[PDB]
């Protein structure tokens, strides 16, 4: 019942691949990088989202009203 | 950060009594998985966001760049032999999902980097975390305020543990209404 | 793949068997006895038995214990307890409405649950 | 294990090396089509491709598998055996018991 | 028997165990534990092949950076010094990389089934209708250090930490 | 009252039992421990061996310790202990099932997790169809329309995944219920002959006699009971470490060829070039 | 007996544990923990000691199942009922004139 | 899953709809002819068949405490055996 | 002879029936020592055995709701499957 | 010199999985019991099966005595040490009269 | 040997075959043998099985009910 390890590839024939470190000239790439206020318009949207989701916990309205 | 502990005694007591849920306290539990359920996708996407603002381009082009996305399948040599893939061939390979699209166009955004490690995971994983806990908090909040107003067995446990009662005390004042009005008591 | 490892001696298997030889050697060299006080029934073809000439190395070993041979004993007693106890009970006259009303490990006894 | 894996093996090989033949005959313009530009938009494609990313995205495709449609799956075999067995009326809440005034 | 080399054996002897003897250190010989290793190399991308990195091309580009010479003079020789290496590790019968386990250069694509014309069984790259004298360097470099023994990742969770 | 859930546990002698077990390691000292590193050297080379070593060897001695306290120090559990099923199962071979999850944990899950997205393996693969089919396809195979029924599909690639580490289990599972089952049907064998001699000698007090003698008959039985067990444990450890191998750790099979180092006092790097 | 040598009567006791009051005892120690603490909620410990509880209860009250288990609801054994025709309906009218 | 539980219907719809039809007219034929024999089963043996054949034992069931309510009703019996029988409302 | 085949009484009426007859046993025993003349203390003795029978009877009837009848439910009954109509992960909802 | 050996047990526990694997074993076979045997076994409503000759033969070293049934008056003394502590009244059970959820 | 989910390579690129040969035939064959084929067995087989409940799935729940009256 079941397989075996002798009935299938090891774990060095998938995953055979050592590694190699890729490196790049600089050209300019990362330079005159754009939208300056954006994170402080996706703190103020997630802030947002947190408002329209938020709801205090009201335990007046389990007074004895009766 | 308080509704929750009565939440408990509230749950164990639906849990005991399942048989006297009317639809609303259903479809009320319902609505809060539902949110549970969505904060794991807000999470998520937190996550994803609070972790970019800390990413340098070397980070997502790790996550573009097919050079970087076939490391599992495809040998390093069929990328160093120029011709070997056509510029279709790389285009195909690339993600084309949200997330892909969103740093592709953050290439071009300024923004802060650090250096890949526990701060760069830790500025998505407080946000996402954040989210997670306040949004089911929330819910639950909701949840409570949704039982109190319930005119049903379930809203006038909630409201007797509201008052600052004990679960025991509360369970009897409870049944002692149950087995009168609901059960018709001998 | 072709490591070409020499072969290593320690994983052979040629001193296994020398050794409990070596140990069955020892045990033997105790049934070694004098000539005097020597006796042992044979069979009545005049062969030798196979416990018979054996036991003097057992009881030669039992002479180096300490502790065994002189509590290993003490449960003897009991097998003549259940040699009496089995002929006392062989013929032990007993009651046939207690017998019939409850018989001890009988089948089909409600009581029992079968 | 079967002495009809080799057979398996043969007929999985002929399936991918066909599949392989065909993108080699069809050439460049793959881009071009409707197909590889409505699977740029498709969910399926994305999770497909982002399972065999490297940085745990196999355990995360894996995972989400699992948490989104292979419970339904668990459930849809757990099923098979009852499809064709005797089950009574479903005794539908009669939604009255439950409801008590507050006071 | 079976993992240690009997070459790095005195400089792993002087280098681990010098507080029995007391004496000083050599760092050669601390250097001579990356005998473990493989050799490390360094691929320069081009847009043809990729060409292994020598200490007569980079004596050369450091000749051609301190004559400061004009782009149009720096360009031309440095891909007449990567062309002539090139050629060099083609005579020496590729690079290291493409014969070391884990490693590899992959060979034409093979054409498959009714795809293969004949004889040609393979279908070489695009770049291969370039002449080989428009070599030219992408600027794209990829190491390899070749470190079956000492890479930080068999490392493991312990010595990391430590 | 409805909220009292009452569970019944049975209790028995457990505490004074097992401390004994565990204080007889010191004098045990770990016999065992050249044939495990033989074994486990002839099964496996990584930086891990000592590891699932060590657990093998604690196991094992345990099982050699409860046996020998079996066969000699009769008292209430060291007689069951060997005849319960919970014991060859649980006490013996859940330990020995988890070994190698436990040693090598992160391989196997890494790979697991990858076989999940199930694909033809090539040798030499220097293709580059078969690249394009991994990534944009997610396989080797045709995946057309298998999301029409990813529900089963995902739960099935599960076991696609573990299949090759489930005849593991069966061979535990098979191992354990048989040592069960030698100890209890030998004992129940050999009782039940004892029992037939006994009725037919207490009828016939002529032979109601030491006939074979005190010590000759308990010597023989002695020599039988220990060879047997012994033979039946070192079936079961040695059974179940070529079976670990030839199930789990054939996987972890990364030969490395020595390959000579040149540049050793001096290293290119970024600096060099740029 | 072989058999008798093939037992564990080596008990001493029975273990009562009413795992209601546990549970009970548990989330009330849980609550006392993170009253006194005075923690919030996006705490790890509120997380660990109210989320998971929290989610469960969730599920075990939406669940709304058309029936019930395999062996509760359907799948049970039943003796054959009589006929209204052949010889079940002549011994149902032969017992009522017996009886009347 | 998905195939099953939401194209499979539309397909097995009619091929059970005839099954259900060739049920209810085997029905009616055998307890019809039950009704002329005086609730005997040997005449009508053919019929008996053919119920059995095609009419599932679950449906058998309900047809059978059918009958047994309508030999109630119409006072051939009283007090009809209900022991093993669906209680539901 | 028998069949493998569904429940006769739905589960709600089930659970009713056995917490009735729990509650007659009880009784029987309430009655029988109030015949032999106990007091409260001993007819606790007496009887905790039928008590707690009828209490995890009526627990048994409370943990039970029936469902609830919505577009899923009668989809699935049309399919003839044990569906829940409250989870929209299966069994991974258990852990999510 | 510094060891986790004399010095620290948690750093030693951490950097040598054949400490886990113990923890690992206890922690598996007491979810083993709890999700298999703690309901089927030794739950009041599941505890009578000890009394059964086929799946626990002899657990009371004879067959079980049913004319004296130790089970029942053990957890009947239980449960009525549970009702003098909590002062619950015999009687209120047979007070109730449960609906049925009808249609 | 012969391995699962496995198969070895010629010079020519070509699988070698492990028991049974299959590249004789056209492409055009082969591709409308495997156009339709996946990497996967067994589910087709239990999702064939559960078609087959399907078609034979009980309806007595509803006919106590007279949704079929
Ligand atoms: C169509 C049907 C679905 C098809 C499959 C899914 C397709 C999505 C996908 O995965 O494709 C890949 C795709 C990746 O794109 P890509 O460009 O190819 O990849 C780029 C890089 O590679 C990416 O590089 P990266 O590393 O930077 O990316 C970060 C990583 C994410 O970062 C991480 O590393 C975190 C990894 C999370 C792992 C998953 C959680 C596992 C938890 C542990 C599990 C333990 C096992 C439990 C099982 C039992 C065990 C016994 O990205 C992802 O892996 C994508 C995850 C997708 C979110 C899934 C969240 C699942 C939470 C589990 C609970 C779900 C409950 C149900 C939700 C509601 C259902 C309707 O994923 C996405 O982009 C989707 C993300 C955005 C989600 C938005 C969803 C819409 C929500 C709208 C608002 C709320 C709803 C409003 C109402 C709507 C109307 C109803
Ligand atoms: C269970 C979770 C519960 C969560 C609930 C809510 C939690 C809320 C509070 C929790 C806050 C975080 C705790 C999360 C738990 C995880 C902790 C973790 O994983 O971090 C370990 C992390 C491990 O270090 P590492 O990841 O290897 O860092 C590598 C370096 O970045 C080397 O890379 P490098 O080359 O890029 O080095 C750059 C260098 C300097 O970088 C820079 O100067 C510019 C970098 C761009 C800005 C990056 C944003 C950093 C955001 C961190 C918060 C900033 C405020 C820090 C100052 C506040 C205290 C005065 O270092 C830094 O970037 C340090 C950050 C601060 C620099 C100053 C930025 C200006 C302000 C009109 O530990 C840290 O480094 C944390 C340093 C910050 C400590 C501040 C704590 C504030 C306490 C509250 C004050 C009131
Ligand atoms: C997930 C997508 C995000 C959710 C969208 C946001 C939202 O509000 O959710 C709406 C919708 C309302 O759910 P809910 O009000 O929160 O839960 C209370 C009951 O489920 C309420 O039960 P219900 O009858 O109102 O369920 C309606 C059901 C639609 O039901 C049908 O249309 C069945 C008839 C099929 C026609 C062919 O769902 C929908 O209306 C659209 C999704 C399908 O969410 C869902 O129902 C989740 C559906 C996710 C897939 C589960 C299976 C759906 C189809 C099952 C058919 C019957 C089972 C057959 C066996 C095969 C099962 C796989
Ligand atoms: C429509 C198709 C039309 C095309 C049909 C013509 C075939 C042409 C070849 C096309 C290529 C191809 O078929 O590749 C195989 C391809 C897939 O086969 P595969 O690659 O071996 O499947 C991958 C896995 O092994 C199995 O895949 P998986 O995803 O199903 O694996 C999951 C499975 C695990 O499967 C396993 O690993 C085996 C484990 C043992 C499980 C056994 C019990 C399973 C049942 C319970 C479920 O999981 C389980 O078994 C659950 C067990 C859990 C137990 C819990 C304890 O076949 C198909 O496309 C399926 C449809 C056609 C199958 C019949 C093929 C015809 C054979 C006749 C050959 C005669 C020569 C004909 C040529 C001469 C003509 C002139
Ligand atoms: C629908 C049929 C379901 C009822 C029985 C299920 C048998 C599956 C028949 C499909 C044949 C395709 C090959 C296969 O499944 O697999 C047939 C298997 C071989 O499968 P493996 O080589 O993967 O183990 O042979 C068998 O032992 C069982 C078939 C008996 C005939
Ligand atoms: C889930 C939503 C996926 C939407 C989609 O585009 O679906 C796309 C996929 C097909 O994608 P592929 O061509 O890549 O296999 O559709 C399916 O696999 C079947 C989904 C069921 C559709 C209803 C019938
Ligand atoms: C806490 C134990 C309370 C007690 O007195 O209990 C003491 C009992 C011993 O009582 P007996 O000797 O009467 O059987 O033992 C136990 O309950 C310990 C159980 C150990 C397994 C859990 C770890
Ligand atoms: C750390 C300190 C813990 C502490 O102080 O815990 C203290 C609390 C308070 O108990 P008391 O207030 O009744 O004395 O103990 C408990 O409530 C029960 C703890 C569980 C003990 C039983 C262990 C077996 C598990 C079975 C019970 C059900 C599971 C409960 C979740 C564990
Ligand atoms: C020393 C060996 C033994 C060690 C045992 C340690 C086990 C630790 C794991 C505890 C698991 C917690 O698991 C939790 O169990 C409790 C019962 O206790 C279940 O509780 C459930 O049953 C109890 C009573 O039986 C009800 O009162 C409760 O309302 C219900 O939810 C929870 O639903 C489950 O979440
Ligand atoms: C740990 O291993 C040691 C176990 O060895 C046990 C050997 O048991 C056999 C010993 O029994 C014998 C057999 C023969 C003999 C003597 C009868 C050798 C033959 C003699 C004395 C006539 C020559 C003595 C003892």
């Amino acid at each position: 019942m079941g397989g075996k390890a002798s009935e299938a590839v090891t774990i060095a024939f998938r995953f055979p691949h050592r590694t190699t470190f890729l490196v790049k000239q600089n050209v300019g790439q990362k330079l005159n990088k754009g939208h300056q206020t954006f994170w402080q318009l996706v703190a103020g949207g997630w802030l947002f989202f947190l408002l329209i989701n938020r709801t205090s916990f009201k335990p007046k309205l389990a007074a004895p009203k009766v | 950060t308080h509704a929750e502990l009565h939440l408990f005694d509230l749950d164990e007591f639906m849990q005991t009594y399942k048989r006297l849920q009317t639809r609303q306290d259903w479809l009320i539990e319902n609505k809060c998985k539902k949110s549970r359920l969505f904060s794991y996708v807000a999470a998520v996407i937190a996550f994803t966001v609070g972790k970019s603002a800390t990413m340098s381009d070397e980070a997502i082009l790790a996550k573009i760049d097919p050079y970087v996305t076939s490391e599992v399948r495809v040998q390093r040599g069929a990328w160093w032999r120029s011709g070997y893939f056509t510029k279709e061939e790389v285009e195909m390979m690339t993600p084309k999902g949200p997330i892909a699209r969103y740093y592709k166009f953050l290439l071009g955004v300024r923004r802060f980097p650090l250096k890949h490690g526990a701060l760069s995971w830790a500025c998505g994983f407080v946000p996402a975390w954040l989210t997670f806990t306040s949004l089911n908090h929330w819910a639950q909040n909701r949840r409570l305020n949704r039982y109190l107003t319930q005119e049903s067995v379930f809203g006038e446990m909630a409201r007797e543990l509201v008052r600052g009662k004990t679960a025991d005390e509360a369970t009897t004042s409870v049944m002692a209404r149950v087995e009168k009005e609901i059960l018709g008591v001998h | 793949a072709a490591p070409a490892e020499k072969p290593d001696p320690a994983l052979d298997a040629t001193k296994a068997l020398p050794k409990a030889l070596e140990e069955v050697e020892f045990f033997q060299s105790y049934a070694v006895r004098r000539k005097t006080g020597f006796h042992l029934f044979n069979r009545a073809t005049g062969s030798p038995t196979i416990v018979g000439p054996m036991f003097y190395n057992l009881y030669n070993f039992v002479r180096i214990g300490r502790v065994s041979k002189y509590v290993c004993w003490l449960s003897l007693p009991l097998v003549f307890q259940r040699m009496w106890m089995k002929n006392r009970a062989t013929g032990m006259e007993y009651d046939i409405d207690l017998e019939n009303y409850a018989p001890f490990e009988a089948k089909k006894n409600p009581m029992h649950g079968h | 294990s079967s002495p009809l894996v080799p057979v398996w093996n043969d007929l999985r090989a002929l399936q991918v090396f066909t599949s392989q033949e065909y993108m080699q005959k069809r050439g460049p313009g793959f881009t071009n089509t409707l197909e590889y530009k409505l699977s740029c938009l498709n969910p399926v494609k994305w999770y497909d491709m982002m399972k065999v990313m490297p940085g745990g995205k196999a355990f995360v495709g894996t995972a989400l598998g699992l948490a989104l449609f292979g419970g339904w799956g668990v459930e849809f075999v757990k099923n098979i055996s009852v499809m064709t067995k005797e089950k009574p009326p479903i005794d539908w809440n009669n939604e009255k018991l439950g409801h008590l005034t507050r006071s | 028997h079976r993992l240690m080399l009997d070459e790095v054996t005195e400089s792993y002897k002087e280098i681990f165990y010098s507080h029995y003897t007391g004496q000083l250190r050599d760092v050669r010989k601390c250097a001579h534990l990356r005998l473990y290793d493989g050799t490390s190399t360094v691929l320069l991308l081009t847009n043809k092949e990729p060409v292994e990195l020598t200490s007569e091309l980079l004596q050369k580009w450091n000749a051609i950076k301190a004559a400061k010479l004009s782009p149009e003079e720096e360009k031309k020789a440095r891909n007449e010094a990567l062309i002539e290496a090139y050629k060099e590790q083609e005579l020496h019968g590729g690079p290291h990389v493409k014969h070391m386990q884990g490693y590899g250069i992959p060979a034409d694509t093979p054409l498959l089934g009714e795809n293969a014309k004949g004889d040609q069984y393979t279908q070489p790259p695009e770049s291969a209708s370039i002449p080989l004298e428009q070599l030219e360097w992408t600027g794209d470099t990829v190491f390899i250090p070749a470190e079956y023994r000492t890479e930080m990742e068999d490392w493991g969770r312990e010595l990391t930490k430590l | 009252m409805l909220n009292s859930n009452i569970y019944i546990i049975i209790y028995g002698g457990i505490i004074m039992y097992s401390i004994m077990i565990i204080i007889q390691m010191f004098l045990y000292n770990f016999s065992n421990k050249i044939y495990i590193e033989v074994e486990i050297n002839k099964y496996i080379l990584s930086k891990n061996n000592i590891d699932i070593y060590w657990i093998i060897c604690n196991c094992t001695i345990i099982i050699i310790i409860t046996t020998l306290n079996h066969i000699i120090n009769k008292i209430g559990i060291y007689n069951m202990i060997e005849y319960n099923i919970c014991y060859w199962l649980i006490g013996t071979g859940l330990g020995l099932y988890i070994s190698p999850f436990i040693v090598f944990g992160y391989k196997f899950f890494v790979y697991i997790m990858d076989l999940n997205n199930y694909s033809l393996n090539i040798y030499h693969n220097n293709n580059k169809m078969n690249d394009i089919q991994q990534i944009y396809n997610g396989t080797n195979y045709n995946d057309t329309m298998i999301f029409f029924i990813k529900d089963i599909n995902n739960i099935f690639t599960i076991y696609r995944s573990i299949n090759f580490f489930m005849n593991w289990l069966y061979q535990m599972i098979y191992y354990g219920v048989r040592m069960w089952l030698v100890f209890v049907l030998h004992s129940f064998s050999l009782g039940s002959f004892g029992e037939l001699i006994t009725v037919i000698t207490d009828n016939n007090l002529i032979f109601n006699v030491f006939y074979i003698g005190l010590l000759g008959l308990g010597f023989i039985l002695y020599l039988i009971v220990i060879f047997y067990l012994g033979i039946q444990i070192y079936v079961y450890i040695s059974f179940s470490l070529s079976f670990l191998h030839s199930t789990i750790l054939l996987f972890l099979v990364n030969y490395i060829p020595h390959y000579n180092n040149k540049s050793i006092f001096n290293t290119f790097t970024n600096k060099s070039i740029y | 007996s072989p058999n008798e040598h093939l037992m564990f009567f080596d008990f001493s006791s029975w273990l009562l544990v009413d795992f209601g009051k546990r549970w009970e005892r548990w989330v009330s120690f849980k609550k006392s923990f993170l009253t006194t603490t005075r923690s919030p909620y996006w705490s790890p410990q509120f997380f660990l000691l109210t989320f998971f509880q929290l989610r469960n209860s969730n599920v075990k009250l939406c669940e709304n199942w058309n029936w019930a288990p395999k062996g509760d609801d359907f799948n049970l054994l039943h003796n054959s009922a009589a006929e209204p025709f052949g010889r079940d309906l002549k011994a149902h009218l032969e017992r009522e004139a017996g009886a009347k | 899953s998905l195939p099953t539980f939401f194209l499979a219907p539309p397909l097995t719809e009619p091929f059970r709809a005839r099954h259900r039809r060739k049920c209810i007219e085997k029905k009616d034929t055998f307890f019809q002819c039950l009704d002329k024999n005086k609730n005997e089963t040997e005449p009508c043996e053919v019929e008996a068949s053919g119920y059995s054949q095609e009419c599932p034992d679950s449906w058998r069931r309900y047809f059978n405490e059918q009958r047994w309510k309508a030999l109630e009703l119409k006072g051939e019996v009283k007090h009809a055996n209900l022991k093993n029988t669906q209680q539901h409302f | 002879s028998s069949y493998t085949g569904a429940a006769l009484a739905p589960k709600s009426e089930r659970l009713r029936l056995a917490f009735e007859e729990k509650q007659k046993d009880h009784q029987k025993c309430i009655e029988e020592a109030k015949g032999k003349g106990l007091k409260k203390d001993e007819l606790i003795d007496a009887c905790a055995w039928t008590h707690r029978k009828t209490i995890l009877a009526l627990k048994d009837w409370f943990a039970y709701r029936p469902p609830f009848q919505d577009r899923r439910s009668k989809w699935a009954e049309y399919c003839s499957i044990r569906h829940d109509s409250g989870s929209w992960l299966g069994w991974s909802q258990k852990f999510f | 010199v510094y060891t986790n050996w004399q010095s620290s047990y948690t750093r030693l526990f951490v950097s040598k999985p054949w400490m886990w694997h113990p923890l690992a074993w206890m922690t598996l076979s007491v979810g083993i019991w709890w999700k298999f045997g703690k309901e089927s076994l030794c739950n009041e409503r599941s505890f009578y099966i000890h009394t059964h000759p086929k799946w626990a033969p002899h657990k009371f070293h004879t067959v079980y005595n049913w004319s004296r049934d130790p089970i029942k008056w053990t957890l009947a003394e239980q449960y009525a040490s549970i009702i003098r502590n909590t002062n619950t009244d015999i009687e209120a059970v047979l007070k109730i009269k449960l609906p049925a959820n009808a249609n | 040997g012969e391995l699962s989910e496995y198969v070895e390579v010629n010079e020519k690129g070509m699988p070698k075959p492990q028991a049974l040969s299959l590249w004789n035939m056209p492409y055009a064959k082969r591709r409308a043998l495997t156009k339709f084929a996946r990497g996967v067995r067994w589910q087709f087989i239990v999702l064939f099985i559960a078609l087959y409940n399907f078609k034979n799935r009980d309806d007595s729940h509803l006919l106590r009910r007279g949704a079929y009256n």
